[PDB]
């Protein structure tokens, strides 16, 4: 119950977004360039 | 002392005694036909080391290990609070609890006459039971 | 003496974590401030800001202890962990010398895996430089499986001690009767800890020396090396490779302790083969350590009535210039929490510097002398440490006159005197910087003229023969005569450092008889001037911590409060911890001017090459018998030709420390945006962006604000120091990789 | 300034960079399995430099480009690079927008800020099409407000 | 809360129509004449030389569509049970369901989980 | 030396005199607040202008101004 007010805290909430964030990015620049089309 | 750390930790002993104990009755109904037999030359196939990394067992322990999550994710809220999903094996229990009682006098305490025992029976022989066949290669000295 | 617990006092619940400021009412209704968003963070260890409770106190201060410690437990059980996964131990186990040493490895994301820096022994990555290889080898670990044991070993102890923080807590409570306990307190730290401690180390460095002594440096493969229980399980085997364990603890109680000389000696001076200290002479040394504190640990009256206290000894000690001197000191240290803090902080921080002198002075581990790396940033590293530790030291010390300090309490006359003629200590230390100060700065300015005026310096080589060896020589030359004359049973200086024209090279210089001379004189002096402004400030941060002149209600302002006002010409900056903030900074410039005058000095006279043709050829061949003495120098010879080092490496896999090493200076200009503006002007700054928030209303509901007056200072020198270290750690590890 | 297919003075750099990086090569046993990693390295290497080659590079190997807005560069600038920053960047800025509409009501502020439910968090993906309900709601921002405003005086 | 519940149940008869979607196309594609035969085959079998162009404008008139049944949505002033509630729990069974239909393809050939 | 001036936002609340070191303000009786004090300064050539009222002082806008002027050394506060 109490440990979802934690958990919905400002630290553990930016914490968690900022790690979906840059997973995504480190993923990224290690899977497909990006194709670029003109 | 106090009570929810107390708590955690007698769930813990109940959580993993009976975990202890479908293992040792899986680890030992696997090997039921292969206990001795020339004592199955030095476990056979069964070592750990011989196994090549769980490469096909692997993707089947992930899998496992996702739909043991959500069990235990079930067990974290079932536990709070007594109605639903406690308290229906509540009444379930307290039919037997009730003849068990009935035996006993006046209510004949059940974590007294086993959930203490076998909790941590099942830890302690488990504990001693995966390091006399996993954690011993040279024995030195004999083991008796 | 007496078990008294208060068994469950706080519960296990998860309702403080959800108010964020459970530990201040001041702090929890009242969140409506961007100022209020640090404030919770800068009162969040002032634990003595909450409730004064000291039951209470001491059961949150010892909660932090072993929080404290198992996150040091976390920390430790990992290095034994990356020397086993990805690291070169093994192969450096069977080559040292040409298999660099390397920890820690990338992955192909960004084109970073240049930083694979190529040491050797079939594994690429990043090379490291805190001795883990070195006290490895010195703890007989060869395998790979003696890493992971170790590690997993570690999880369990650091386990325990979160079951443990959370048990004396949560679950269990002593009272406070338990800690006024300081009698029976040194009487289990220097006998449990230190005494047990010394004496569980000195056990076993006598088993496991023979895997590195007589094995690894005979010539043994690796895979040769017998295991540690072959050898306790057969007696023999160490009765083999020392003759002197056939008996067996038989004339250890027929105190013939000379056939125990096998294992125990005091050679002295460093091995010829290992390239550190003797593994025969640590050993004894260590026993003879354990067996001085298992004495000195019984000095104080537990419950049997035996023994001194720091009570009757404190309440004996007088003096003439003392008065009632020394007494209640006891109620000082036994009361104030923090009043153990400073003088622990402040010889614990002096305990550092002077571990770092010995390290680089006799190298104690194996392979670590020829490591220039490791030598060079573990020195300059509990130099730091010790700089932080000692102002801490000071920043407290000036917490007590603030905090815990009362004229009917607790009462030292000679504390009494430090505060009574209080503006004679600083005074005495002002004239004394002043004069250290306006000569060893003085004479840098003047050689400085002298060179760029002519003539003159020429005719300053005479005085250069003056100061430097005139003093301190006669010192190393006591050493030199030291052995066999003062010093029967050594057959060796204290190290190679004392002894003269004594050379010991393993295909590298280890140590050199470290010849004075040209401007040791002149930087031990800058050290001097830099350490009595740095003590002259902080212990002004002490004593006049109470007792102010300009202000006298001091008391009632606080300890990290901005100032009072315009008025009396202007008060500004008067708090004792801005004489931390401040104290910071002077003990900045001294650690900065330590660090330079060791690491450079070093490859001037010491580091070098060897060749059979000559004698000794130094990576930068005796450089500061002259560019030393200028500041011109310093800079002209020194802070130039190190860019040759750190900026000519992208090329190679030491990219990074030029990286770290220009945006270091980044973050530390950063900092003179905070150590030069003003809250008035960047509070007058926000309401425009506020009134910009206020046309969209996208204004938050927490008023936005400028930092406060005294985190500003606070971020300030967290700055000024991280962006002032970060340079010198790229610099200290750029050159001495590309010259090791 | 011609492209690099054609500049004979950027190919001489991809030739120069791996001769650079083949001693740190060659040195090395490439049979290892902890060095057979390096060929793939280099083949990210190769790899990378075709695709550079057809966006206008400069003649000295420093590869050049174009933001005036040429439709034939619109991909280093104007569309790809440029147009997902902005909405990318303001799907989060608009959805905070909302989130700041919804910071308001009878639970405090300071925790409508903070310690924020999670469901609006959840909600923050309902921003699929911003642009102009997004400025009606800024207009209405603006227009609620009334210029009510700081004193400045 | 809410907002789960108006995605949770738009989502619910995306799926209910996924099925219906892929069981028009699958009866035709496995007998009698089909334009796809075994699963494996037409895989990505590319088809005429524009094939992008009608992708695209069937993108954009779907978007339209979702546009305006949106728009009307916000206007109307609609409003401001146990068929609901029924319809709350079929939604939910409806999403994980649809997941592991298309995870019994991504198994190659749907027989790597039991071992062999 | 320093310039005291009292703002007509007072509410008497005797911040000044309560913060105030050497005690420049004074209460005195008045007949236009709630409270009904007023502080007011005679010993203005005593006072050393610390600006710790305006801190204290309640209004919006505060309502004790020591405007900063000449110093001399009953302003100093120095002891020499
Ligand atoms: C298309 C989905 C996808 C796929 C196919 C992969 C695949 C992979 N990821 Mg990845 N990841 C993803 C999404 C994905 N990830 C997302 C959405 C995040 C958070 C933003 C991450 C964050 C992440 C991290 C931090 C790491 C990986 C890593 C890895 C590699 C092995 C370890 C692993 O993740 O095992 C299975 C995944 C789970 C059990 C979950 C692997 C090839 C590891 C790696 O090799 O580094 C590059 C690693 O460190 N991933
Ligand atoms: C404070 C100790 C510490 C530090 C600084 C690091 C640092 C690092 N670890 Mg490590 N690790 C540690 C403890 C530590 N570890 C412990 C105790 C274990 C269990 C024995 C591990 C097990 C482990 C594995 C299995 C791996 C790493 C890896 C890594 C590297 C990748 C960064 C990363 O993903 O982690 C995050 C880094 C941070 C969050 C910052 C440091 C945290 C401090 C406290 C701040 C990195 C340099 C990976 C690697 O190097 O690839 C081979 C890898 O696979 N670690
Ligand atoms: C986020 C990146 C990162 C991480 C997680 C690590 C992590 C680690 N490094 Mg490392 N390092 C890095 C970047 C990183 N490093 C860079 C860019 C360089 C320059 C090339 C170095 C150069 C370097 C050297 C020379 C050494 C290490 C070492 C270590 C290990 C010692 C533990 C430690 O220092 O704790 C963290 C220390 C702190 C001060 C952080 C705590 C303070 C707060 C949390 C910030 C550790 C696992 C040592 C080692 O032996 O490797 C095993 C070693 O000697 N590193
Ligand atoms: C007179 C005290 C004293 C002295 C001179 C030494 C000296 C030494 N110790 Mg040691 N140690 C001591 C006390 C001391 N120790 C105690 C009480 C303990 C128990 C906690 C230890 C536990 C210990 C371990 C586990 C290790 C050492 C090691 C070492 C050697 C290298 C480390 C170092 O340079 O730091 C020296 C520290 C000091 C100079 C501070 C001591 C000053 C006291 C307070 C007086 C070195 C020659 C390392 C080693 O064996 O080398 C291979 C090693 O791993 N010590
Ligand atoms: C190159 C810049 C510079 C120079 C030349 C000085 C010079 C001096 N400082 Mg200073 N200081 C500086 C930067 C500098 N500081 C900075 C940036 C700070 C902020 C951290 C300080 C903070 C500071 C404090 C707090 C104190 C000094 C003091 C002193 C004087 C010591 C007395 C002496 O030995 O006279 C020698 C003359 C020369 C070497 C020329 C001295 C004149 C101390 C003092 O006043 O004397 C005790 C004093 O307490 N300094
Ligand atoms: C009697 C046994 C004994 C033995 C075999 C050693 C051996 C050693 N000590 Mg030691 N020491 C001892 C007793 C002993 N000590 C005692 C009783 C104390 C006082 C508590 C110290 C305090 C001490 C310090 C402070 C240091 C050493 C250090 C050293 C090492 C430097 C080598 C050297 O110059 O020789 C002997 C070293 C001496 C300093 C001379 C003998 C000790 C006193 C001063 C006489 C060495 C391996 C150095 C070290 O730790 O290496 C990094 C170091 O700095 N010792
Ligand atoms: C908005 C204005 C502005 C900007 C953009 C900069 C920018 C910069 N200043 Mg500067 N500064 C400014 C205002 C500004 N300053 C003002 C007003 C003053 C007071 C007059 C100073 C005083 C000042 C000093 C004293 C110094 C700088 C330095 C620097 C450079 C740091 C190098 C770096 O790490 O970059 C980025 C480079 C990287 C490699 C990033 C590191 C990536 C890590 C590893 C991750 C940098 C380019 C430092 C410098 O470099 O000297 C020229 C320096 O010492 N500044
Ligand atoms: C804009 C030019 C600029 C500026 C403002 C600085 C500023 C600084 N440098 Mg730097 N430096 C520069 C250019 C510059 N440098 C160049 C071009 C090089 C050659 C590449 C260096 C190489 C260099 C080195 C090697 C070091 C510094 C150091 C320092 C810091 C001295 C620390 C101190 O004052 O304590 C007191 C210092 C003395 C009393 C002397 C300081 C902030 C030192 C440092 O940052 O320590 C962390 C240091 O180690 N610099
Ligand atoms: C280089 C850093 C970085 C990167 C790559 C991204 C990338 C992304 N952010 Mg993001 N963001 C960042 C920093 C970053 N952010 C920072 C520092 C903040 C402030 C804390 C935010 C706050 C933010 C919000 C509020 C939202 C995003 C969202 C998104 C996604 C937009 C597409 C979508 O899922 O819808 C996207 C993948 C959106 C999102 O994915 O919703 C969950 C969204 O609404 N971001
Ligand atoms: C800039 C500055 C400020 C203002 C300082 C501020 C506003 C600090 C800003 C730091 C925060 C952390 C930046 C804002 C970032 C938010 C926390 C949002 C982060 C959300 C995710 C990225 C996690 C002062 O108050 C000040 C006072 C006295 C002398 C000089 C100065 C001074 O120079
Ligand atoms: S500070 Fe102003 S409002 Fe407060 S008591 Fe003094 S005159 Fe009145
Ligand atoms: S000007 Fe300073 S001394 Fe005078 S009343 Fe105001 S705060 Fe007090």
């Amino acid at each position: 119950m109490n440990l979802k007010k934690y958990l919905s805290t400002a630290p553990v909430v930016a914490t968690l977004w900022l790690f979906l964030t840059a997973g995504i990015l480190i993923e990224l620049n290690r899977f497909f360039p990006d194709s670029l089309f003109y | 002392t106090e009570v929810f750390s107390l708590e955690w930790l007698r769930e813990a002993e109940i959580k993993h005694c009976r975990v202890a104990m479908l293992a040792v009755l899986g680890v030992i109904a696997q090997e039921f036909g292969t206990f001795d037999f020339y004592n199955a030359k030095s476990k056979l196939q069964l070592s750990p080391d011989l196994h090549n990394q769980f490469v096909q067992n692997g993707a089947l322990q992930q899998i496992l290990l996702f739909v043991c999550a959500w069990e235990f994710i079930v067990g974290l809220p079932a536990l709070i609070e007594s109605v639903n999903g406690n308290r229906e094996p509540g009444y379930f229990g307290f039919d037997p609890l009730k003849l068990g009682g009935t035996v006993g006098s006046a209510q004949w305490k059940r974590m007294q006459a086993g959930e203490l025992r076998n909790g941590r029976l099942a830890m302690i022989a488990f504990g001693g039971f995966f390091h006399q066949q996993l954690l011993t290669k040279q024995g030195i000295i004999e083991q008796l | 003496v007496k078990v008294v617990v208060d068994r469950d006092v706080v519960p296990t619940s998860f309702e403080k974590w959800a108010k964020p400021g459970h530990f201040s009412r001041s702090l929890a209704k009242g969140p409506k401030t961007t100022t209020w968003i640090w404030n919770l963070h800068a009162d969040a260890h002032d634990f003595d800001s909450h409730t004064s409770s000291l039951e209470e106190v001491s059961r949150k201060i010892f909660s932090a202890h072993f929080g404290q410690l198992a996150i040091i437990f976390i920390w430790l059980s990992g290095m034994y962990f990356h020397g086993a996964r990805f690291s070169n131990y093994v192969a450096w186990l069977s080559n040292p010398t040409g298999i660099k040493p390397s920890a820690q490895v990338v992955w192909p994301i960004v084109g970073q895996q240049i930083l694979n820096a190529d040491v050797g022994g079939g594994m690429q990555g990043i090379q490291i430089t805190s001795g883990l290889f070195q006290l490895w080898r010195a703890s007989g670990i060869v395998n790979e499986l003696q890493l992971y044991v170790t590690a997993l070993g570690g999880l369990g102890m650091a386990g325990l001690m979160i079951f443990a923080g959370w048990f004396h807590y949560h679950k269990a409570a002593p009272k406070l009767e338990w800690f006024q306990n300081v009698e029976s307190m040194l009487n289990h730290h220097l006998a449990g800890l230190l005494g047990l401690g010394s004496l569980s180390w000195a056990g076993h460095q006598i088993h496991v020396s023979l895997p590195i002594n007589k094995l690894l440096d005979a010539g043994v493969a690796p895979s040769s090396i017998p295991l540690p229980h072959e050898f306790i399980l057969n007696r023999n085997l160490m009765a083999e490779l020392y003759p002197s364990f056939q008996q067996g603890l038989v004339p250890f109680f027929t105190l013939n302790w000379k056939q125990y000389s096998d294992i125990l000696t005091f050679k002295g001076g460093l091995s010829p083969v290992t390239g550190g200290l003797w593994l025969t002479d640590v050993a004894h040394h260590h026993l003879a350590i354990a067996v001085l504190f298992l004495v000195a640990g019984h000095m104080y009256r537990t419950n049997w009535g035996i023994g001194h206290s720091i009570k009757q000894i404190l309440e004996a000690h007088k003096g003439p210039l003392t008065g009632e001197g020394h007494k209640g000191l006891y109620e000082i240290l036994t009361t104030s929490w923090h009043a153990n803090l400073a003088i622990n902080l402040a010889m614990l921080g002096s305990l550092s510097i002077i571990v770092a002198h010995h390290m680089y002075a006799m190298p104690p581990y194996p392979y670590l002398a020829t490591d220039y790396p490791t030598q060079l940033s573990l020195f300059t590293h509990h130099m730091w440490i010790g700089g932080f530790c000692i102002v801490g030291a000071g920043a407290h010390a000036a917490i007590y006159m603030v905090r815990d300090y009362s004229p009917t309490v607790n009462f030292n006359n000679v504390l009494d005197r430090m505060i009574r003629h209080r503006d004679a200590i600083i005074s005495h230390l002002n004239w004394v910087c002043i004069f250290l100060g306006m000569h060893s700065f003085g004479l840098y300015i003047h050689n400085d003229t002298m060179r760029a005026l002519g003539r003159a310096q020429d005719m300053f080589s005479d005085t250069a023969i003056q100061l430097q060896p005139v003093f301190a020589q006669w010192i190393q030359q006591i050493h030199t005569l030291a052995p066999g004359n003062t010093a029967v049973n050594a057959l060796a200086t204290a190290s190679y450092a004392f002894g003269a024209d004594t050379v010991t090279v393993g295909s590298k210089i280890a140590m050199m008889p470290i010849k004075l001379g040209t401007a040791d004189f002149m930087v031990h002096h800058i050290h001097a001037f830099t350490i009595h402004v740095t003590t002259l400030i902080l212990l002004k941060g002490v004593l006049y911590a109470r007792n102010s002149r300009l202000i006298p209600d001091k008391a009632n302002l606080g300890f990290r409060f901005p100032c009072d006002g315009p008025g009396r010409g202007g008060t500004c900056q008067v708090s004792a911890w801005d004489h931390v903030f401040l104290g910071l900074f002077w003990m900045y410039n001294a650690l900065s001017i330590v660090i330079f005058h060791f690491s450079w000095k070093m490859q001037s006279d010491v580091w070098g090459t060897v060749t059979s043709n000559g004698a000794i050829s130094h990576i930068t061949g005796g450089n500061f018998a002259q560019s030393a003495i200028t500041i011109n120098g310093w800079l002209r010879d020194f802070l130039w030709a190190q860019a040759s080092q750190v900026i000519q490496s992208y090329g190679s896999s030491l990219s990074a420390y030029g990286l770290m090493f220009l945006g270091a200076h980044f973050v530390w200009a950063f900092s003179l945006m905070f150590l030069f503006s003003g809250r008035g002007y960047w509070q007058e700054l926000i309401e425009s962006i506020v009134w910009a928030h206020n046309k969209l209303k996208v204004a938050p509901a927490i008023a936005p604000r400028a930092l406060s007056i005294t985190q500003g200072r606070a971020v300030g020198v967290a700055h000024y120091l991280l962006g002032g270290i970060a340079t010198t750690w790229a610099f200290f590890l750029a050159r001495i990789i590309a010259v090791g | 300034l011609t492209p690099c297919q054609q500049s004979e003075a950027f190919h001489k750099r991809e030739i120069n960079e791996v001769r650079t990086l083949e001693n740190r090569q060659a040195n090395y046993e490439a049979n290892s399995p902890s060095y057979l990693a390096l060929q793939s390295q280099i083949d990210q290497v190769h790899k990378r430099f075709d695709k550079y080659g057809t966006l206008l590079c400069g003649q000295d190997g420093l590869p050049h480009l174009i933001t005036d807005g040429d439709w034939r560069h619109a991909r280093e600038f104007t569309i790809p690079a440029l147009l997902f920053l902005y909405i990318t960047g303001w799907i989060g800025w608009v959805g905070r927008s909302y989130l700041k509409y919804t910071k308001e009501t009878k639970n405090p502020t300071e925790q409508e800020i903070i310690l924020d439910v999670p469901m609006a968090l959840k909600y923050m993906l309902s921003g699929f099409l911003w642009p102009l309900s997004a400025w009606q709601e800024y207009r209405s921002g603006q227009l609620l407000a009334k210029e009510d405003e700081i004193t400045v005086s | 809360v809410n907002w789960l519940q108006e995605g949770e149940i738009k989502n619910g008869r995306v799926a209910m129509l996924a099925c219906l979607h892929f069981f028009v196309t699958e009866f035709y594609q496995f007998p009698f004449f089909a334009g796809a035969p075994k699963l494996a085959g037409p895989a990505h079998d590319y088809f005429v030389k524009s094939g992008a162009m009608i992708q695209i404008l069937a993108f954009i008139g779907f978007l339209e569509f979702l546009l305006h049944r949106g728009k009307v949505l916000y206007s109307d002033m609609e409003w401001k049970k146990a068929m609901r509630d029924r319809e709350v729990n079929n939604g939910r069974l409806a999403m994980l369901g649809f997941a592991g239909i298309i995870h019994g393809e991504f198994l190659n050939g749907k027989m790597p989980f039991e071992q062999i | 030396a320093h310039t005291v001036k009292i703002y007509d936002n007072c509410i008497g609340c005797t911040q000044c005199v309560r913060a105030c070191p050497l005690d420049v303000l004074e209460m005195v009786p008045w007949d236009g607040c709630k409270a009904g004090q007023m502080a007011s300064a005679p010993r203005t050539e005593d006072c050393v202008g610390c600006k710790r009222c305006e801190t204290a002082c309640p209004t919006d806008f505060l309502s004790i101004r020591v405007y900063l002027g000449g110093e001399t050394t009953r302003s100093m506060g120095l002891a020499y």
